[PDB]
């Protein structure tokens, strides 16, 4: 691999596998493994398909909840485990393109505080929480897991990804606790050496 | 913005003077053969880059540019002790000076990796602030020059197409700056990617605001909800989720088998309608490009289309029969107008847009709606065109300026 | 200069599939973009100007309708393409008083002819003079003064048919444009006098034949009618002549409250180009049409193309 | 001499069908792009070089060439279960059959002296009279192609030239036999167009005295020199195809251009699609439309 920095992946390695064949012998195999370039590309496009697929849960539970709440429409320990689920959804870091969960939360507070019909919308807004909630663990599950596998091992950073409302990019690298943000390059060579043996066993990579 | 108003140059070649005051909208320009037009677009692009070592590849004496926010840039060819040197000074008393020979060099260390000089002349220009505004160059042989990019180039890197045009059409030639249309699709993908962000961003905070609506809280809305829904279902941006009308015909069904639920009915038809409008707002810029690239084709038409299990959206034409096709398929005159559209679009970056012999390989029916397609925009960019056809220039005769260079008897 | 020959637009014809319309000026094509676009925005009919078509022979370099006769003689029987030009004028009668032998759109195969002097006749209806001129004014004591000007264009009609008249006796067109100035002229009841000034730039010879011709021409135009009278003004002088009225108007009834705001607005609006003049008095004419019966426009050109 | 009367388009690309009747000297052709004004310049400097194995590269059903002296050259491609075949069939009984699949393989023969494909397709155009006329072919692009070999080509030499314009273009582009830098009748008729000089009877005219050589002129001056150079008869006997001849040209210039091109009376066809009504002041009579028909698929 620092050969192949100073001039590749998993389905493009011609050049590397006839240079490793050309020093070892025309026995050798295709260099197959994923470099970790690959791994971050593949890493940015699984969190783009999650965020879409959270996009058309967004849409599905938006409707159907509306049909249940409209159809069934004709408390103190709920609103303290909406207030929870609230917080909960806020201090995500899956929800950096809408961070509103508290002010209408607030807004619903206030409404109910001031003055039945109304535990049926607190119930069926608790699941609606609840269900967007296991379904953002359930569309990073496998990011979460690989991540939480790789940064088992990493001492003084950890891999993780970031969204932000003003761009339009996901950004996925190392971050450090000092808050700096650094790419997968600056890995020495034995914690790449983690990280595509880690890829190579998780379920983000190919059947093989 | 900063946009140039006024070009003052002194013996271009040694053989001709040219004054040309410029507009900060629309410069056509037209005149004779050998005029010097394209002389003056690399005048001005270089000039504009703030790529000062191509000076040394031109013959001058004095080259004043004054711009709209009254900056003014002073060229000075020297020849001293047989040594000739360019001294670039600007408005505000900052200059720089350096050896034609050292520019040579430097650019022959490039042919046979970044040298002193040049990191100096980005120094001088990052200090100064004077690369504000680029300039998008469109050279007269831009269809050929991109039919050999696509038969083996970015903004970003064009190392070798600039190094190849430098070979045909001298040093002097500037960095190649016009988007390729390969670049047009990538960046129609990358702005659909962000589009698509943008609606899942207001997905989730209208699935978070659509509760506050109903703690909150006949036949007319019924109608507007059923033809929303219809309209939803039928759009290519909800490829993901149009299952609306299913939603209309249960919630009629149940208003039928049996106050807060009229208040609950037109918070949901504002809901729909901010998010129809969200929808819109988002592609208006991509489905205003497609509007104009539309107005010209015949027998197909640019679009986008999703797919479900598909996650990366397709991009190309889409035939009356059904179908599909890349861009690659266009032909020349379809690619240049492409190309020109998204010159003149907001999506493309805040430029100058050069453009010598626009006309190239265009029927007249295209050539006398171009420059209304381009300016219905209202991107606000300075355009400058070099043309010899009046079809380009109809309708904007009041900005059309004629060279008439200054010959000096030697 | 960049521009096709009548040849090159003949077989510009021959290639373009387009509806097309050929109009003397640029100005006729831009009134006549923004009739067409209040009508259809999205029309995709291309107007051409004769005037933007270089022609070969010194006479005809200038002369936009023998370009239009040339090239129309040459696709006589085309379909997509259409003539527009200026009647000037042609088919009227002068004898003892203004008589109209068309009164109506001339039509000769996609050839057609306005039905005042030129196209800015049409503007010469009293509503859209008021409106443009209620539009760009000074806003000072607008009210009045349009209150005046609507009392004097009734009989000031047939001061610039008069004056329209003296200038082409004598073939110059252009001379009232730069002799008569605001200040000459009086307002009357309802009428206005253009005193014989006694010092002029130009030499007393032009400026007496031009009295002389005014004063033999001023009592045949007052017998015409009106709405007759009102199409044969110049279009031209008629710009500049209605700007002067109305200045002047305008610091008559203005100058009692203070003489020295009036003479700046009067100054002002004399001073006014004449591009805005004609846009505005433009405008006004489009936005007219469908509202008032009185207000005239190409009808049957639009409806062939 | 053989000139192309007739050019039978049929399912190109299964897509567009054109029909186009062709004149004895004179062919203007106007229409839309995309339509097939450069394919149809292709087509016809592809058959009349004789160039047939072009045509494996280029997706169609059957097209049909018939010349002036009556001959018919018809060229069909099949499927002959997914090994395609070009079938080039003419009105006198010989017709040749190969695969395409057999073409491609020449074409990388020749890649990595000719094959056994090409020497048939010489064979065929030298047993059937093929090609008594030659085609010189002038591309749109001609003044950034002369540029190409200027920093780095001659009428009959174009190997090299043609390949990198079929690298860049497309495998279907023809060789590139336009000239690069009736004899004293060519020279008055360059000097019509010269502003600062004459060219007269190897070396320039000037005013200064300069004898100045061929290649010192500016874009439009050379391409109007090889433009018009093709023009007399000191050029090759060929069908002179010219592609856009309006490229870097004035709009007053393409008048009497044409004019000092029939001046020579040189009789070989002329071809030219342009988009420029300044091209034709006068020669409506040979202006062809191009109206390709849209077809089912
Ligand atoms: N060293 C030089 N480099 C470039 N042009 C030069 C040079 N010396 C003289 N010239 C002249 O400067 C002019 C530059 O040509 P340019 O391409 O700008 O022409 P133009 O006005 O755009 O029109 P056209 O391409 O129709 O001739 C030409 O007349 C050319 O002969
Ligand atoms: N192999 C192919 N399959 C399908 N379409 C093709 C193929 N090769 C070319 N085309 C398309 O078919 C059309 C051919 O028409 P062509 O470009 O020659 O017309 P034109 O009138 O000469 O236009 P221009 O001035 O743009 O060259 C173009 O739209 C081209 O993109």
């Amino acid at each position: 691999e620092a050969w192949s920095s100073s001039s590749r992946s998993s389905f493009y390695n011609r050049k590397a596998s006839a240079f490793a064949r050309e020093l070892f012998g025309q026995f050798l195999p295709s260099i197959n493994y994923p470099s970790p370039m690959e791994i971050e590309d593949r890493l940015r496009e699984e969190i783009r398909r999650a965020q879409l697929g959270i996009a058309a849960y967004e849409s599905r539970t938006f409707s159907e909840s509306f049909v249940k709440v409209f159809s069934a429409l004709f408390t103190g320990e709920l609103l303290k485990e909406i207030e929870g689920l609230a917080i909960a959804q806020d201090s995500s870091i899956k929800n950096g393109y809408y961070a509103e969960y508290s002010k209408v939360y607030e807004e619903i507070r206030s409404l109910i505080n001031r003055n039945n019909s109304v535990s049926g919308a607190l119930v069926v807004y608790r699941d609606a929480l609840r269900d967007r909630q296991d379904y953002q663990e359930k569309a990073f599950s496998e990011i979460d897991n690989y991540m939480s596998s790789v940064n088992s091992f990493l001492e003084d950073k950890e891999m993780a990804y970031d969204f932000d409302l003003r761009r339009k990019y996901p950004k996925v690298g190392l971050k450090f606790p000092d808050g700096s943000w650094s790419p997968i390059r600056v890995l020495s060579s034995g914690e790449r050496q983690l990280l595509t043996m880690l890829y190579a066993a998780s379920k983000m990579g190919d059947d093989a | 913005i900063r946009t140039i108003s006024k070009i003052e140059l002194s013996k271009i070649h040694n053989r001709y003077n040219l004054t040309v005051d410029f507009f900060n909208d629309l410069n056509v320009i037209h005149g004779k053969n050998g005029a010097g037009k394209s002389t003056l677009i690399h005048v001005i692009a270089n000039i504009v880059n703030g790529d000062f070592i191509r000076f040394a590849f031109l013959i001058f004496e004095e080259i004043k540019a004054t711009y709209s926010d009254g900056l003014k840039i002073v060229i000075r060819r020297d020849k001293i002790d047989e040594q000739s040197f360019i001294s670039v000074t600007l408005s505000n008393g900052k200059y720089i000076k350096f050896a034609v020979g050292e520019a040579m060099a430097t650019v022959r260390e490039i042919e046979s990796v970044k040298s002193m000089l040049a990191m100096d002349i980005d120094k001088f220009v990052k200090e100064n602030e004077l690369q504000k505004v680029r300039a998008s160059y469109f050279p007269a042989f831009r269809t050929m020059l991109e039919a050999w990019s696509s038969s083996s180039r970015s903004s970003f890197y064009n190392r070798k197409a600039s190094a190849f045009a430098r070979e045909l059409f001298g040093q002097f030639l500037p960095s190649i700056n016009y988007p390729s249309p390969m670049e047009i699709e990538d960046r129609l993908r990358e702005e659909i990617r962000r589009a698509q962000l943008g609606i899942a961003a207001y997905e989730s905070r209208t699935f978070s605001e659509s509760f506050v609506k109903v703690f909150s809280a006949t036949g007319e809305l019924l109608k507007e909800i059923e033809g929303l829904a219809i309209a939803q279902d039928s759009s290519i941006k909800n490829g993901y989720y149009a299952e609306y009308s299913k939603v209309y015909e249960e919630i009629r069904s149940l208003i039928n088998r049996n106050n807060s639920v009229s208040g609950a009915l037109v918070v949901y038809r504002d809901a729909l309608r901010d998010r129809q409008d969200y929808q819109e707002k988002a592609f208006s810029e991509i489905d205003n490009y497609m509007s104009s690239v539309n107005s010209f084709l015949e027998d197909k038409e640019m679009a986008y289309d999703f797919d479900l299990r598909r996650k990366y959206p397709k991009v190309g034409l889409k035939f009356p029969d059904g179908s599909w096709s890349p861009i690659r398929v266009l032909s020349s005159g379809e690619r240049q107008l492409l190309t020109m559209l998204y010159a003149a679009s907001k999506m493309g970056d805040d430029a100058i847009v050069l453009i010598d012999q626009p006309e190239i390989s265009l029927h007249i029916d295209w050539q006398e709606d171009l420059l209304k397609r381009m300016l219905s925009q209202l991107s606000g960019r300075q355009i400058i065109v070099c043309t010899h056809s009046p079809s380009i220039a109809t309708g904007y005769e009041d900005f059309m300026i004629n060279i008439s260079p200054e010959f000096i008897s030697s | 200069s960049c521009a096709y020959t009548i040849d090159s637009y003949i077989t510009l014809l021959t290639m373009s599939s387009k509806k097309r319309l050929l109009v003397e000026g640029r100005h006729d094509r831009s009134h006549l973009y923004q009739l067409i676009y209040k009508f259809n925005p999205a029309s995709k009919v291309k107007i051409d100007t004769a005037q933007d078509i270089k022609a070969s022979d010194k006479a005809m370099s200038k002369n936009n309708r023998l370009k239009i006769e040339t090239i129309h003689s040459k696709v006589k029987g085309k379909d997509n393409i259409s003539f527009l030009c200026d009647r000037a004028f042609r088919e009227f009668a002068f004898n003892d008083q203004i008589e109209d032998l068309l009164n109506s759109h001339y039509c000769d195969d996609s050839l057609y002819w306005t039905l005042g002097h030129s196209l800015e006749n049409y503007f010469f209806n009293p509503s859209i003079i008021i409106d443009a001129f209620q539009f760009l004014s000074p806003s000072e004591y607008k009210y009045k003064a349009i209150e005046l000007f609507s009392e004097l264009i009734s009989s000031s009609f047939a001061v610039l048919a008069a004056v329209s008249l003296a200038a082409k006796d004598i073939d110059k067109a252009g001379l009232p444009a730069a002799l008569i100035d605001w200040k000459d002229i009086v307002i009357n009841d309802g009428t206005i006098k253009l005193i014989r000034r006694d010092s002029y730039d130009i030499d007393s010879a032009c400026v007496d034949s031009f009295f002389n011709a005014f004063d033999a021409v001023l009592p045949r135009v007052i017998a015409s009618d009106v709405g007759i009278c009102s199409r044969v003004v110049r279009g031209h002088t008629g710009i500049l002549l209605l700007q002067k009225l109305f200045s002047a108007c305008l610091y008559y009834v203005g100058r009692e409250d203070d003489a020295l705001q009036a003479d700046s607005s009067a100054n002002y609006f004399c001073n006014l180009s004449e591009l805005s003049l004609t846009t505005a008095l433009a405008e006004s004419w489009v936005r007219k049409i469908g509202v008032l019966e009185d207000v005239y426009f190409p009808d049957s050109l639009l409806k062939n193309i």
